[PDB]
RNA sequence: ACGGGGAAUCAGGGUUCGAUUCCGGAGAGGGAGCCUGAGAAACGGCUACCACAUCCAAGGAAGGCAGCAGGCGCGCAAAUUACCCACUCCCGACCCGGGGAGGUAGUGACGAAAAAUAACAAUACAGGACUCUUUCGAGGCCCUGUAAUUGGAAUGAGUCCACUUUAAAUCCUUUAACGAGGAUCCAUUGGAGGGCAAGUCUGGUGCCAGCAGCCGCGGUAAUUCCAGCUCCAAUAGCGUAUAUUAAAGUUGCUGCAGUUAAAAAGCUCGUAGUUGGAUCU
């Protein structure tokens, strides 16, 4: 069981503070090394040039090839691999493209079938998808 | 019947369809 | 350095459970029994009567005979008798929560003024006050939000400068009187 | 209904003592100068670049 | 494996158009006819049935 | 990591935020040194060095927007090189001068408040309920409609004189005149297997294209994709991403757990710490 006595305070408070370590959303949020990791670099979307569209093929117990597309980082240089998401939104994206990305949905991790893609496009050449998707405006030419 | 669809189905693919008109049949509405 | 206030505040909380039958039904038949605009008019009132109930639960721990109790549950019930929704024999801080979401919804002046027989449904009431022929005393209201007090309830009427009371015709009586 | 103030004064001298000029310019009895505000600050300028009687002498 | 096929079936499917129809309603009015149509002349018929949108 | 006053969330306890208009501190590219002065180690003062950078007739000379605008850059990310000292105050020798402090407009779906997008009447319904009729079927009895059915009544949005407002204006408020029938003066954003309100309707597709936060849907009958129609929710707002709070009694002081699910030290000694039997009117 636990200390209770009226002069615990220095126990009590100095345990929990090393016990919070051994959870994993403090441990993620609290050292340093996961924002280090992570290539929005803490934002919630950026920007990067596509370098190369890519197929990623999904996991077993479904089958299809999702259409991504692996896009180079302006702000620091990194590359990623980002999931365009509806059907002909593909053919609405060239190379070398400024494209802004954004997270996924699960804050780091992968969302359901897709392999190991932690994000998705919102905008190409600055003009959303689903503006084009929807036919309310055209690529810029 | 919502019964016999109940009966039929609740193991298949439309069981949670089944399962809500069962439901619906049931306590009014 | 600006000369503002930045003091402003909500007037209603949306529920935590967006989708709950029987929550749905209950605030879809407020609405039509009086004839609001939206969800938004219903939680808005919802969010009223929960600050009141929130002060009278405070006020009935505190001990019967202290002088907050006292000062404050007084002005508490002063003005819920005096806009109609307790009663003046009710005037103990125990009634205060056995009020209503509707108790409130009576003083609106959209339900005033079809109770009055001013109107003739409860949509005839609002768009018979959005554009202006109600008035409470002298000034014309255009707010059917507006909570009507027990003294000036009996001071509603047609505002004379509208073709319901004192009477200069409409744009479109004027127009058929001079085509025909 | 219409509030608004009004202030009536003794004399006509007395008014024109204590009154904001714009009240005395609604009725006639002044006149504010018409230059702008950008012209006085640059001209202001242009003549702290000057020793003594050449800034009367600025453009 | 293949980027060849994207908006296959979205460039296949028979483009139908939109048929017209009138105006709905907008605010408190859509909200009083959604009223009457649940609360008052509801038709008193079929037992615990009333799952609207019904295709059969 | 500038600190507080404070902010969001909240049964109670808590957890996270506070660069940011009030107070206190600091610093004017980086360090250093000073003059004047009551007060400065001052930067819209000076003197150097370091880094940048301007004009040059090549001898020399000048610089400091983390003030107001504005530009470049950086980026996911943020407004006018506008008007005025009329208000609030400050300074000066000063009732008089000055003030990008400040006020006023502009841009402004950060966000908060109010609040239109129709109302009514008369018809018609193989509507519905209510009074009689065994039932048919009868009623100014009361409600409904997916009637581009009929009808004139009421209005703002607009257009726009005038006043009022203001330093001058704008806006709002007040009033002329005009301004509604598919009142085309057209409401959107997301969904429709479950969680979770709402279609195993219809066509296309055929493990493809795609959907799907999660479980899953799709392999020729797809309740889940792509569309039509219908329906649901919130509504001038509604999706998505990320931070964070509740949900989390999954950090547990209130208030968790440790045989087998994650977990109790090989054993005893033993310092700090923590905790310590009655008993005095």
């Amino acid at each position: 069981g636990k200390c209770r006595g009226l002069r615990t305070a220095r126990k009590l408070r100095s345990h929990r503070r090393d016990q919070k370590w051994h959870d994993k959303q403090y441990k993620k949020a609290h050292l340093g090394t996961a924002l280090k990791a992570n290539p929005f670099g803490g934002a919630s979307h950026a920007k990067g040039i596509v370098l190369e569209k890519v197929g990623v093929e999904a996991k077993q117990p479904n089958s299809a090839i999702r259409k991504c597309v692996r896009v180079q980082l302006i702000k620091n240089g990194k590359k990623i691999t980002a999931f365009v998401p509806n059907d002909g939104c593909l053919n609405f994206i060239e190379e070398n493209d400024e494209v802004l990305v954004a997270g996924f949905g699960r804050k780091g991790h992968a969302v359901g079938d897709i392999p190991g893609v932690r994000f998705k496009v919102v905008k190409v050449a600055n003009v959303s998808l689903l503006a084009l998707y929807k036919g309310k405006k055209e690529r810029p030419r | 019947d919502p019964y016999e669809d109940f009966q039929e189905n609740w193991n298949t693919k439309h069981s949670s369809g089944v399962t809500r008109e069962l439901m619906r049949e049931l306590n009014g509405g | 350095p600006v000369a503002r206030s930045w003091v402003c505040r909500k007037t209603y909380v949306t529920p935590r459970r967006p989708f709950e039958k029987s929550r749905l039904d209950q605030e879809l038949k407020l609405i039509g029994e009086y004839g609001l605009r939206n969800k938004r008019e219903v939680w808005r009132v919802k969010f009223t009567l929960a600050k009141i109930r929130k002060a009278a639960r405070e006020l009935l721990t505190l001990d019967e005979k202290d002088p907050r109790r006292l000062f404050e549950g007084n002005a508490l019930l002063r003005r819920l008798v005096r806009i109609g929704v307790l009663d003046e024999g009710k005037m103990k801080l125990d009634y205060i929560l056995g009020l209503k979401i509707e108790d409130f919804l009576e003083r609106r002046l959209q339900t005033q003024v079809f109770k009055l027989g001013l109107a003739k449904s409860i949509h005839h009431a609002r768009v018979l006050i959005r554009q202006r022929h109600i008035r409470v005393r002298k000034q014309v209201v255009n707010i059917p939000s507006f909570i009507v007090r027990l003294d000036s309830q009996k001071h509603i009427d047609f505002s004379l400068r509208s073709p319901y009371g004192g009477g200069r015709p409409g744009r479109v009586k004027r127009k058929n009187a001079k085509k025909g | 209904k219409t509030t608004g103030f009004g202030m009536i004064y003794d004399s006509l001298d007395y008014a024109k003592k204590n009154e904001p000029k714009h009240r005395l310019a609604r009725h006639g009895l002044y006149e504010k100068k018409k230059t702008s505000r950008k012209q006085r600050k640059e001209r202001k300028n242009r003549m702290k670049k000057v020793r003594g009687t050449a800034k009367a002498n600025v453009g | 494996g293949s980027l060849a096929r994207a908006g296959k079936v979205r460039g296949q499917t028979p483009k139908v158009a939109k048929q017209e129809k009138k105006k709905k309603k907008t605010g408190r009015a859509k909200r009083r006819m959604q009223y009457n149509r649940r609360f008052v002349n509801v038709v008193p018929t079929f037992g615990k049935k009333k799952g609207p949108n019904a295709n059969s």
